[PDB]
């Protein structure tokens, strides 16, 4: 497979630096014009600048030259972006991007969500969602997470390592004024619950927690 | 900057039907016109390159036409998985711009929400706080509201509401309610109630539980 | 050697239209930028336009859009630029360059002469040049050729088909009117004239002449 | 457009000099200015590349240095075979652009012409015309004014004058000067005279022939 990684979630003060990479796989990287995008959550993508990875010739947006600034390691395939003087309104999500006269846009990395905060992280608290002594009863049960009180975004949250796919609802979530909270549901047949066990994973890269709630019949 | 005009902003459509969607340029931009879904949570897909050029691996729905300053995509028979924002990207002059997007929605017959209820996990007792949860999940429309009752009096205070994206699968929504209070107001009451209230049901669809019996 | 080779001297009507070739080698063609440019005689270059040749894709002088058309064959590796609405004023001579950001313009070819003329093809007179019953006298003697009346340029003057290149002043021809005139002469030691035979040769592409005029000595 | 401003125009040096050719730009070209040099009846010789990057083949006696939009070109040790014109070319904003060039011309000792005369050929006769034709070569500097006499007067009237470049071994010039008359006013005269004048010799170079004479 051709693959573009990108590096992961960043909480940055306002006035500091960052610098971003980009590993690329797959495909001839010489050849390869690397485009970086701005997009904040609920808008378009902006585009920042590229860079030819043959020559290190930079084309930028002129909105964005003495802010930005692209290199590229052509031994290890990998782009970077270093964007100084960051301000709160740079807080988006940053893609890297290959084009090619051939291909258009064709390969993109995953997006890093960068946050440009005065505030320090802080790491969510993890409680299980199990039915009551009433519930249930049925061919399905809902089993929940509540990811509470995190900075800053954002949180992945997966059931049973990925293997419980199926059934999952992940909300989107919600600050509440300087902290955010999120929830999740998977919904599996009463012959997996409580037999089996589910237990939710959360992480959050800002502050390299990696939290494990299995969902346990209340007793009390 | 070479402007990009999306239309509609928003379309509701269904599944099997077959859409257009417009993109206009403030100039020629001859035929480097580009066509992408993105999906929410995730970053955008690659669909018609310069113009009408169709990419390996894309369903054969999806076509595009046009050169100059008038574009089109066309998806003949939508599906479920097509719900999604669609951007037209101009790669003619610099700086590259993309257009503001359409948002593609799809119809489905009506779905009552399966409620569920959740008490406070002990963990959180013991850190002073108490959050009730309810999920309210799979219903369309998006039109719902939800109301919680403490000992049968209806609380507004408190209440955080969140709803998910249509789903890709069976075109409907889902949404979480979280009530939060603290753990002196939650052990000075008993019934705990979440109902939901849409013109579906021939009424309200309720969840309760009382913090007694455990 | 790294070579681009260009086409030959072209009269063509106004209002009509011409197409250019550069043949290059010695070098990677899919790797290149091949530029065009204009030189009016006495003047600057103008760039007219480049075209990559590894796409097609070609970027254009805006003041020759519509009146140039840059296309490739990289199975020649030959690169074409076809001019149309000739006017008069588009008389000049035109280069192709290959440029790289690695090298700059370091390759060029030697230029393609482009009159946009109604008048006709006139052959040139040729005439010999011999010193009279007088002059001479030394250890050097001077001879000539007068090339006139033509049409259009160029003519190529060789003597004795090369074999005679000391000594050699061939003057750039004059427009007169709408006729050119030229003179070439050669300086040769009074041993080999008028012992031996000194031939001027007088070539006329445009009009397929070719003239070959011994030196006699004037004994009238 | 960039525009590029050369100066001097024109330069005249004395070979082992050493000298530098200004160009200036409108605006900001970072390092992507090049320098050439041209030759008559000859294609643009790159001479630097970005600036102050030196091609390899070229002499080292050239070097250039700048960036943003002062730029220059030196020469240390001018030689005789450097005569030309040098432009400055931008390639860092569409369109590229040159600048008008700076003409170098060698200064040298002054040289008296090597003076030849020719009387019509007998087949131009035969067609009614009657061109005399006269070389002045080899000789310095180029500013030699011929004049032509018919019989000891002076006739401006017919003459076409050439001159070739500058000898890159020794910067002398050529020149050619044709009188053309018609078979009639030919035959109508008998001494026909070219001068060279020009100070160095102490005064003018004669060169002449009598029609009756064969
Ligand atoms: O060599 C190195 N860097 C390097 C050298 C030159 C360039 C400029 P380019 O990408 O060739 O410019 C292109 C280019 C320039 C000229 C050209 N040509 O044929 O003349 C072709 C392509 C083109 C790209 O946008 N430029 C323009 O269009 C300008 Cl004029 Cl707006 C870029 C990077 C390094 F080793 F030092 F890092
Ligand atoms: O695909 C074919 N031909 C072809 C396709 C695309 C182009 C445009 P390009 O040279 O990639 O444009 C460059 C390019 C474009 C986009 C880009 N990027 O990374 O987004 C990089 C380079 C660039 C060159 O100047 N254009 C601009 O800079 C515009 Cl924006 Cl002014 C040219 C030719 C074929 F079917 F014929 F084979």
């Amino acid at each position: 497979q051709v693959k573009l990684l990108e590096s992961g979630a960043v909480l940055v003060k306002p006035g500091a630096s960052v610098k971003l990479s980009c590993k690329t796989s797959g495909f001839t990287f010489s050849s390869s014009y690397i485009n970086w995008l701005k997009q904040k959550p609920g808008q378009s993508l902006e585009w920042i600048a590229w860079i030819y990875a043959g020559s290190g010739g930079t084309v930028y947006n002129q909105h964005f030259t003495d802010k930005a600034r692209l290199t590229v390691d052509t031994s290890s395939s990998t782009a970077y972006m270093q964007f100084s003087s960051l301000t709160t309104e740079d807080s988006a999500i940053y893609y890297c991007a290959r084009y090619r006269y051939d291909e258009g846009f064709a390969y993109w990395g995953q997006g890093t969500l960068v946050t440009v905060s005065a505030a320090k992280t802080t790491p969510p608290s993890v409680y299980p969602l199990a039915p009551g002594s009433a519930a249930q009863t049925n061919s399905m049960v809902t089993l929940g997470c509540l990811v509470k009180g995190y900075f800053p975004e954002p949180v992945t949250v997966t059931w049973n390592s990925g293997s419980l796919s199926s059934g999952v609802h992940t909300f989107p979530a919600v600050l509440q004024s300087d902290l955010y909270t999120l929830s999740s549901s998977v919904t599996v047949p009463s012959s997996t619950w409580p037999s089996e066990t589910v237990t939710c994973n959360v992480a959050h890269p800002a502050s390299s927690t990696k939290v494990d709630k299995k969902i346990v019949p209340r007793d009390c | 900057e070479l402007v990009m005009t999306q239309t509609p902003a928003t379309l509701s459509v269904t599944p099997g039907d077959s859409v257009s969607l417009s993109c206009r340029a403030s100039q020629s931009v001859s035929n480097k016109l580009h066509w992408y879904q993105q999906k929410s949570h995730e970053s955008p897909r690659l669909l018609i390159k310069f113009a009408s050029q169709s990419i390996p691996g894309i369903p054969s729905r999806f076509s595009g036409s046009g050169s100059g300053s008038d574009f089109t995509l066309s998806i003949n028979s939508v599906e479920t998985e097509d719900f999604g924002i669609y951007f037209c990207h101009q790669t003619h002059g610099r700086p590259l711009t993309f257009g503001a997007g359409t948002k593609l929605e799809l119809k489905r017959a009506d779905a009552a929400p399966t409620v569920s209820i959740f008490p406070p996990s002990s963990e959180q007792l013991t850190s002073g706080g108490a959050s009730v949860v309810c999920f309210l999940n799979n219903f369309y429309p998006k039109d719902i509201n939800v109301k919680w009752k403490i000992d049968g009096s209806e609380r507004q205070n408190g209440v955080l509401n969140s709803w998910t994206d249509q789903d890709s699968k069976d075109s409907t929504y889902s949404m979480s309610s979280t009530l939060t209070l603290t753990k002196d107001e939650y052990e000075r009451h008993n019934s705990y109630t979440c109902e939901a209230t849409h013109k579906t049901s021939t009424s309200p669809i309720v969840k309760s539980f009382n913090r007694n019996e455990c």
